[PDB]
């Protein structure tokens, strides 16, 4: 699963986590198994305007 | 004082039941001795802890 979120919300992607994106956008099962990969994208997903 | 033999059995049963009932009000290391308060004060990931 791939998407783009804010910097402060990288912690919210985890089992048993609460937040605006955690509750209303994306929810992980409490028994989740796997790995999480995230990297900054200012060079690609940032615009001066 | 002739019937101590039959009184001892009743006393032992009552005292064992009383100890079992009184064992419920112990933290055992938890924050509170009532789980209703624990479930209504913390998020699940530590509520279960």
């Amino acid at each position: 699963d791939s998407f783009v979120i804010r910097g402060d919300e990288v912690r919210q992607i985890a089992p048993g986590q609460t937040g605006k994106i955690a509750d209303y956008n994306y929810k992980l099962p409490d028994d989740f198994t796997g790995c999480v990969i995230a990297w900054n994208s200012n060079n690609l997903d940032s615009k001066v305007g | 004082s002739a019937l101590g033999k039959l009184q001892d059995v009743v006393n032992q049963n009552a005292q064992a039941l009383n100890t079992l009932v009184k064992q419920l009000s112990s933290n055992f290391g938890a924050i509170s001795s009532v789980l209703n308060d624990i479930l209504s004060r913390l998020d699940p990931p530590e509520a279960e802890v």
